[PDB]
Formats: C-alpha cells, structure tokens, sequence
C-alpha cells in the first residue's frame, strides 16, 4: 500500500502516444482488483496500446509460475522486430512464491527460505531478456525488412518488502539483477507526499544518459537541493537563527520537496515538467515559498498553455535546450509572475 | 601467461557471484547446509580458488577481486572467508570523487599488510603512517573548524591545515586511459618518486607552493614546473 | 533479542544521535553571540570597579553604608543559574560550591538570604531549603539588565534598612572557550583589602554638590553593572557546557550504535540457520 | 514642493487603475478557458460512452 | 498627500487580484457541477441504448 | 478516494494522517531530550496530535458490559465536521479528555463545560 | 502463542516487577479477562472499573514524564494517584 501499482500504471498511461507498446503482468492479484485497473485504463487513456496478462490468485501455481515468461515472450515480439515496448511485472515476490510450491510439491531439495536453489535463475533468466538490441541483430533475425532500427524491451519488475526487509532472499536476489531501483518508502506516503520515492536509496545505474538534454540540464541541481534538505531538515525540526545561507538552502529544500508531488492519474509532459523544474532550479518560487505551490504550479500549466503552446510543441518534439530556449523561459516566468 | 614467466593481473568481477553459485550448485545437489544457508564446503571452494593465485619461481599472478558485503554485515561468512585471503584493501569513496580528485580512492580507510617496516622498509613504513596521521588529524579539525571556525585553529593547526590540503591534492593522479575526460597527457610515478614527494611535503619544503600546484600533477618536479608557470 | 525491535531501537538512537550534533550547533552560535557580548560588557563594568576601587582608599572620606566594613549577622547571595537542562553539570557545580559557603556561615550562626535569577536555582533550593527571598525567572536568549534590576532592588532594600550585612554574587567564570569555574565574589560592601590608591596619593576625592546623592546613585551604579556582566558571563558559560555535554551524548549515541547492530547481526544469523535446520529435518 | 505632489501622484491611479482593469479582465479570460473547455469535455465523454 | 497616493496605489492591486480570484475559483465550482450533469446526462443514454 | 468519497473528506483523512506521523517522529526525541526541547509550533502539533488521538476513541454499546458507560453512534458528517475542526483549532482550548470517549463534537462541548 | 490463543485471558507476572517489588507481579495493559465484568460482584464492578483505565494511563504518563522538573498539577495529580494505587 505504497503506490507500487500505481506509480507502474501511470507509466502505461503515459505511453497512449509515444511508440512505446505496454505490457502489463498481474501475477496473483485478485480478479476485482485486475478488473479496477483494466477499466481505469480505457477509462483515462488507452487499453487499445496495452496487453494485459492475468494469472489470479485462484489459479493453478504452474500459471502464475509461467506468466511472466509469457509476457515476456509477448513483448520480446516487438523488442525482435524492431519496435520499443515497456513490459510491468506485478509481484515478482508472488512468482517466486509460486515456483516454491511447485518445487516442493515436486520433492525438489529446500533453500535459504525454503526456495529451491535456482531461484535465482528463475529471475535472472526472466529479467535478463529486457534489453536494447542494435540493427544488426534486428536485421539478421527480420531478415531483412527493417534495416536501420533497433528495438527494444524495458521493463519494470514491482517487488513488495515485509516491513522493509532489503535482506531478504528474493528481494536481494532482484536488486542484484536489475540496475536501479525506485525505493517507495512507507513513511513518505503515510504523510501525504505521494509518490513517495526516497532518493539516496533510490538511483538508476544508467545514469543520465537516458535523460533528454533539457530534462538533463534542469535536474542536476536538484539532487544536491534534496541531498542538502536531508542533512538540514534535521535542524528545521527545533531550530531557528541560523546562518541565512543555510536558512535559504533548507527552505528551498523543503519548497522543492513541496513541488515533487502529483496526482494519481495526472501525467506531465516533458515541457510542462522542464519548466516546472526551471522555476524551482532559476529561483522563482524563492519568493512563493508557501503552501501556494500547487496552485502555483497549476495556474503556470494553464497559464503556459493559453499562451504559449507552439514552445511546448518545440519542447515536446526534441527536448532540446540551448541560450534561446533559457531566455524564452525566463520570460515565461517572468511574465506569469505578474498574474495570480 | 603465468609458466610463460610474466606478471599477471586476474581480475575478478565479483567474488561474492562466485561464493553464491557455490550456494545454489550445492542445493541442487542437495547437501546440506550450514551457517547462514552457505554450503557444506564454503572454505574448501574459497580455498581452491585462491591458493591457485600466488608468485612463483617463475611469474606470478596477482589479483584484483570486487567485494560485496551481504547486508553490511563484515562477519557474514562470504565476508569473513574472503577477508583470510585478502592481503589489501582498496576503498573507493563518493565523497572524494566529490571533491574532483582522482582516482577517488579513501586513504583512510584503504589498507595493506605489506605496510610494515620489515616488509616494505622503514622509510616507506613511517612515511605512509606519517600520511594516515596528518589526514586523521585533518579530519578532526575540519570538524572543529566547522563547529567553531577557523580563528579557534591555533598557528600550529593552521599548518596541519595547510599541509593536509597539499598532501590530498598530490594524492591526484593523471591517467593515460582518462585522457578524454581531462585531456591532460597521463603519468606514471615510481615509488620512489611519490616517497620523495610525500617525505618533502611533510617535512615542510615546499611549504610555499600553493596547494593548486598539486592537483593533478603527477610527481613533485612536476609540481615545482606547475608553481613556476602559476 | 527480536529483529524488529533492535532495528526500531537502531533506528531511534541513530536519529537520536543525528539530533544531538544539531544542538550542538545551536549551541556553538548561541555562544558567539554571547560571548561578544559579554567582550563588550566587560570594559565598561572593569572600569566602572576599577573607579570605585580608586575611592576605596584616599582621604577627604565621606561615610557611606556600603562604603564601612562592618560586622557580619547575616549575608545576602545573589545566585545566577540556567532555565534548561542538558548543560552538564554547571548548575550542580556553583549550587555546591555556595551550600558549602553557606554551611561555613551556618556554623558560625550567620544567615542567608538567596537571590535566584534562574528556575533552575528556584528549584534546587526551595526544594533543599535555603532562603529564597527574590527569584526571577526565563530571562531569555537576550538578557537585559531592567528585568534583574528589580531583584537586586530587593537585596539593596534589605542590606541599607540595615537587616543585610554582607553580599556576593556567585556565577561561574568563561575562563576560555571550553574551560570555566564557579565562583563566589564579594559584591556590595566594597572590600577594603583592594589595593591602596597609593600610587596617586596627590588625590583626596572632592564632589560636586550633594556627594551623599551622586555617590549613592554611582553605587547603585556600580551594583547593577557588576551584577549584568556576571549574568552574561554565565550565559556563554552555560551555551559552552551545553556544547561539550551534546558532543558527549553523540558520541555515546555512537558508541551503542555499533553494538546493537552486532546485537543484530547475530540474531538474524540465528534466525536463518534454526530455520533451514528446521525445514531439512522436515523435509526428511 | 507643492507643485509635484499632483504631478508625482499621477503614476498611482494612471497605473493602478490601468493594472486593476487588466487583471479583471483576465479572470474572465479564466473563466471563458475554463468553461468553453468544460462544454468540450461534456460533449466529448457523452460521444465516448456511447460508442463504448 | 504624496504619502497617502503610495498607499492607495498598493491597495489597489491587492483588491483587483483578489476580485480576478473569486471569478476563478466560481468557474471551478460551475464546472464540477457542469461536468457531473454531463456524466450522468450521458450515462442515461448508455442506460437506454445498452437495454434496448 | 477524494474522487469517491467528499473530498473534504479526503482532505480531512490526509490532514489526520499527516499529523500522527508528525507526532510519532517526536516520541522518543521527546522521551530523552524532553518536551522543553520542541520548539512552538511542534508543541502546538504535539497537542493537536494528542486531542486528534483522544477523539479517535469512543464507547460501544456492545463494550458497555466492561466499561460502564453508554454506547456511541457517530453519523459520517459529524465525524469529519468534528476532525476537521480539531485541526482547523476551534477547539484548541478544550482539553484532551473532553475529547475522549465522546461522541460528536457537540458532546465535546457539552462535556467540556461540565469539566 | 497457542495457549494465548485458547484461553480467555491472561495474566502476564514479569521479571521486572518482581524484581522492583511489585508482588504479585502483574502487569496491567497487558493482561485482559474477556468475560471481565460479568464474573465480579457488583460492588467489585463499580470499584474496578476506575483502577483497570487509571494503572494503564499512569504507566504512559510515568514514561512522558521522566524529566519535567516541573508539571501541570492535572497530569501532577494523575500522576501521585497512580503511585498510590500501584
Ligand atoms: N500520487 C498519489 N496521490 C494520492 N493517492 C495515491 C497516489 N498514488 C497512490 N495513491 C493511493 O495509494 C493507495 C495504494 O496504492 P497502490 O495500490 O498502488 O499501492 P501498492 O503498493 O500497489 O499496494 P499493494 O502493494 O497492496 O498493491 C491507493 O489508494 C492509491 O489510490
Ligand atoms: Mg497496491
């Protein structure tokens, strides 16, 4: 109960136009619940983009077992062919549950937590099929009919810890195969700040070389920002007449906590988040460091779209950022500052 | 390459992959297991790995071997049978690479135990303690000047002060592979050259070059050139 | 032992920990402040004690109530203390040095009469059962002189209606950044056994009109000043124990870290091999 | 002096009431945006649920 | 009288920009209400057509 | 849901659970460094808390058998109207115990001034 | 965990409380009897009820409390009140 699910959805729903097919597996999740999702993903986007592999709770364990290796094979088509898709595990915890009673049941000898020994192959051999695969492969295997592509398979494995156990068998086994992790902590989310990602936990071993350009240039900062509000958000609890230096960055710090935080079902685009993160990172919220801020940010969305939408297309196709997009932006905000 | 009588480097890109897959082999073979969950014959398979790595009347082998330490935990059994057969300890931290030195490798926590007198030689011996004990040091009135500021340091600190901040910046190494990045030409320092670097800013020459002239600059002579153009 | 319990337990005493090295920047800041202060305090009250030791001690002599060394019935202490806790042992320190004081007095028979300018004080001794007849409290991070004025008013009623017959103020001392001491210092009737004025004995001091209204309003003077610099030489002394007791509770919030993560350690080892013993054996 | 207190008061009601007016008139920009979109989505869900 | 035109000039924007909110957050309420109507309006002809 | 429920409920539940994990954060700090070492508005949230906590409890009539007293129905609006009052702190003065074991916010009042 | 399980309650005698000198070393909040008020007299019921609430909260307060030199006389009173009791 920490958004795990919803944070993979909304993902899905993000991909109604890019190129991007979606792939969502939900290993023993109870049929209603399967059925919430599937109409709230016709209802707020597109179901047309995504296919939806069930194995419920109800069903045999040699189901559940296989299905993500189904889906996978379900998207490993596109990855083949030469397309991008994005494929969700939903409980990766729940397939390994299922492999061990299938291999106890078969008198298999016990592991660590019961778990049979390959385990770890189980996963391993699931996950290691997401890749990014050049256009000599994509054209031997089409055998030639695409010829300058290369396809590709992301994928998203959702695993649930027992009180925040990292330790444990599979969770370790998962954060050895997979290269970053978003880390969801519960503590976040019982305060409000949905979603509750924890960075300096949280970190993608990819690094920023999956970023576009103008996302990359106005995120840099950020991380710092965060990591500094680590440190002095434990002086804001009690004390006050510091230094204004440090006053400043602790208030920024807990203003830029403030802006990472969204509804469910509202996905943001790259121009819309580019600007938004502008106006934390060239200091425009320094003077609106109150609890305004998502009106602020709301009115700015609106306000941008009635007036300026051709720059939002410009931003939209290439992400691209150079010394005539950072004056116009200047002067978006500097502009928008004068109305509410 | 070793019995063509060369030195070799092997190197290993996690240790732990290797003491795991033990783990999973012995369970599908069904042996029964002990401690945390290992195998029956964790040193055993340890132990035939590395007491193949070793010098010999003719070549040697040396290795590089990438540690993981299950849970944090130094006293798990992968940890504590790996640890018998290190002979050193090479820690990469965060917090240097912040600073921009490279290779970003903590001094402080970095150890070997070829670093004794009667090994490696006396002068080498209290030179590198002579290192630890003035980055310790630092390390303290850093924490210090912080809590108060730097009018508390007294004349003496103040030099402690200076000289930690040349000797952390002389650490810095140009490398031939990381050219692109820095674009400078790369160097290689002999130990005797980085000895007499370290002995000379220790005992105070050089007290007057400007701690910028370190940086990167590979040995000491080199430093001097790079002071007399700065 | 329990794994989840030690790990709450490991949680609370690292943030803990995480807690008491902010105070000590709280602490370490609140001590500039004051201790620039106080520098600016001090000329001013050095002077203004230096002035009357000049008068102490040269001819043309008015007699004055707190100008004559007379007899001792029974002797006033003005007692400055914190409001706060988590200042070591700062306040236990001067509040004994003045019990064994007093104690010296109560064996030759002579009472005291206590002046309390801190709560912690208010509390110490109406619970041990000195004489508390003055007592202000939470004077604040900027003490000013007006509020303990009224106070030292009391203890001036006292002492010239004559009741009062010799007075101190007792403070400790900021002797340097992380050294200080209580003491005890004599205060109103102004001790003859300061150095003659021998070394301008040309002078013998002559007045303006009125010597007995210029000098009672330059006593009252010299009373109050004394009394403001040794409250704000005890507030830096407080705002550097206060530091030196929050890096000891650091350090010791360490020290249990590092061994209740063994604590740990071990159990959760337990805990993995009593089960896998467990499902061997019943597996069979 | 006199004579510029008119003079330097001028800009307070000249630019006041010209800011006043103009925010004014952006509500009902506000509003048209936020109701004219209103009628779209209305019209839009209706010819959606019906062909679902 | 210079000191007095500052004063009303600061005064001015505070009512105008609070007179352009209370338009704003009007269309808000108008269009929860407007976009529930349409919600249901259609939902009835899902009714009608999906029995028939 | 605030799309399924009222959404002032929604911002009533999400303003509730803001503020006892804000208090549960301070317990220990409290339990060794002490209550003098909060600052103001983290003694005004460590009062809300407790009055918030207290007015979470209520009679049953069904656990009337063990206790002695009457039971205790709740209508849905009287709840949030009451939560919501408590954190908007029309009733910061009360204390804490004329709000335990009541029923709504009324019979706050209403034992209020009888204590 | 069984037993607790079965039975209709429990009564907890704790180390601790044996040691400081609470004997029988019962501790309240943690024991409960589930038929309760039913098996009392019906002075033993109008009696209890009041003791079984104020021992609960006295502990919770005895811990807040430890360091306040100085306290309201309502948690003061509660307080004194359940050191007499205990
Ligand atoms: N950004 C958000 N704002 C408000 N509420 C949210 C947000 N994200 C998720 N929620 C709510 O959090 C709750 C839990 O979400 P979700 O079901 O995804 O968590 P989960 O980790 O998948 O739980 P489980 O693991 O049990 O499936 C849901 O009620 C969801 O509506
Ligand atoms: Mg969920």
């Amino acid at each position: 109960q920490t958004g795990k699910t919803a944070l993979a959805i909304d993902a899905i729903i993000n991909q109604r136009d890019s190129g991007i097919k979606a792939i969502y597996v939900a290993i023993g999740q109870k049929a209603s619940t399967i059925s919430n999702v599937v109409r709230k993903l016709e209802e707020h986007g597109a179901l047309a983009n995504t296919i939806v592999v069930v194995a419920t709770a109800s069903e045999s364990a040699a189901l559940q077992y296989l299905a993500p290796y189904a889906g996978a094979a379900m998207g490993e088509y596109f990855r083949d062919r030469g397309e991008d898709a994005l494929i969700i595990y939903d409980d990766l915890s729940k397939q390994a549950v299922a492999y061990r009673q299938i291999s106890l049941l078969l008198r298999r000898p016990p592991g660590r937590e019961a778990f049979p020994g390959d385990v770890f192959y189980l996963h391993s051999r699931l996950l290691e099929r997401a890749a990014r695969v050049n256009a000599e492969y994509v054209e031997a295997f089409t055998k030639g009919e695409v010829k300058g592509k290369t396809g590709s398979l992301t994928a998203l494995p959702i695993i649930e810890t027992q009180a925040g156990d990292v330790s444990a068998f599979v969770p370790t086994n998962v954060i050895s195969i997979t290269d970053g992790q978003i880390f969801l902590e519960t503590n976040l989310f019982n305060a409000g700040i949905r979603p509750a990602v924890n960075p300096g936990i949280s970190v993608s071993r990819v690094g920023g070389a999956a970023q576009t350009k103008i996302m990359k240039k106005l995120s840099g900062g950020i991380r710092t920002a965060l990591a500094q509000y680590r440190e002095l958000a434990a002086f804001s609890q009690f004390a006050s007449d510091l230094d204004d230096a440090t006053r400043k960055q602790l208030d920024h710090g807990q203003k830029v906590t403030e802006l990472l935080k969204q509804k469910q079902y509202a996905p943001m685009s790259v121009a819309q988040q580019s600007l938004v993160l502008f106006a934390a990172e060239r200091g425009y919220l320094a003077d609106v460091e109150l609890s305004k801020i998502g009106s602020f940010e709301a009115a700015l969305l609106a306000y941008v779209d009635r007036d300026h939408a051709p720059l939002m297309q410009e931003i939209n196709q290439t992400g691209g950022y150079n010394d005539e997009i950072e004056g116009k932006l200047k002067g978006i905000l500097d502009s928008f500052k004068a109305t509410q | 390459f070793r019995d063509e009588g060369r030195d070799v480097l092997l190197f290993v890109d996690n240790i732990y992959r290797y003491t795991l897959a033990g783990t999973e082999v012995s369970a599908l073979l069904g042996r029964m297991p002990s401690a945390v969950g290992y195998q029956p014959t964790l040193a055993e398979e340890m132990g035939v790995l590395q007491e193949r790595i070793t010098s010999t009347k003719t070549g040697s082998i040396t290795s590089v071997q990438a540690v993981y330490v299950p849970a944090d935990d130094l006293t798990d059994p992968s940890p504590a049978t790996t640890f018998a057969h290190l002979d050193a300890t090479v820690v990469l931290s965060r917090q240097i690479a912040s600073l921009g030195i490279y290779p970003a490798v903590d001094p402080l926590d970095s150890t070997s135990r070829q670093l004794d007198p009667l090994v490696v030689g006396q002068e080498h011996y209290d030179t590198a303690r002579g290192v630890q004990s003035i980055l310790q040091r630092y390390q303290e009135l850093k924490d210090i000047i912080a809590i108060l500021g730097m009018d508390e340091l007294s004349e003496e600190d103040k030099l402690v002060v200076a000289r930690a901040r040349k000797i952390q910046r002389f650490l810095s190494q140009p490398f031939f592979v990381a050219e692109v990045f820095t674009g400078s030409p790369g160097k290689y320092v002999s130990l005797k050259d980085t000895i007499r670097g370290f002995k000379g800013i220790m005992e105070g020459e050089y007290d007057h070059l400007p701690e910028q002239a370190f940086y990167m600059v590979g040995s000491i002579e080199e430093a001097v050139e790079k002071a007399k153009k700065l | 032992a329990g794994a989840k319990d030690i790990r709450s337990k490991i949680a609370s005493v690292q943030n803990t920990q995480k807690i008491t090295k902010a105070m000590e920047m709280v602490a370490a800041s609140k001590m500039r402040k004051s201790q620039d202060r106080m520098a600016a305090s001090r000329p001013y009250a050095e002077t203004m004690r230096k002035v009357i030791g000049h008068l102490a001690h040269g001819n043309l002599e008015y007699k004055h109530p707190y100008l004559e060394d007379r007899d001792v019935k029974r002797v006033g202490y003005l007692v400055v203390s914190t409001d706060r806790g988590l200042a070591g042992g700062l306040n236990i320190n001067l509040f004994k040095k003045l019990l064994a004081e007093m104690k010296t007095w109560t064996d030759k028979g002579v009472q005291a009469d206590l002046a309390m300018i801190g709560s912690k004080g208010v509390s110490f001794f109406n619970s041990v059962g000195g004489n508390v007849v003055a007592q202000v409290t939470g004077m604040g991070d900027n003490p000013s002189l007006s509020e303990l004025i009224g106070p030292v008013k009391v203890m001036l009623q006292a002492y010239d209606e004559g009741r009062l017959d010799k007075l101190y103020i007792v403070s400790n001392k900021f002797i340097n950044t992380m050294s200080q001491v209580p003491t005890i210092s004599q205060l109103l009737p102004l001790p003859a056994s300061d150095d003659d004025d021998l070394k301008h004995k040309s002078w013998d001091y002559l007045y303006e009109p009125d010597p007995k209204a210029l000098l009672d309003t330059l006593l009252r003077r010299y009373v109050e000043s004394q009394v403001y610099q040794g409250v704000v030489e005890n507030l830096a002394s407080e705002q550097a124990a206060r530091m030196v007791a929050m890096k000891a509770a650091t350090d010791n919030g360490g020290s249990l870290i590092k061994e209740l993560q063994l604590v740990y350690n071990k159990a959760r080892q337990a805990s993995i091999t009593q089960e896998l013993t467990e499902i061997v054996s019943g597996a069979a | 002096d006199l004579d510029l207190a008119k003079a330097s008061a001028t800009d307070q009601l000249k630019k006041a009431k010209a800011e006043a007016q103009v925010i004014i008139e952006q509500a009902n920009k506000r509003r048209s945006q936020i109701l004219d979109e209103a009628k779209a989505e209305a019209e839009q869900e209706r010819t959606k649920i019906v062909a679902q």
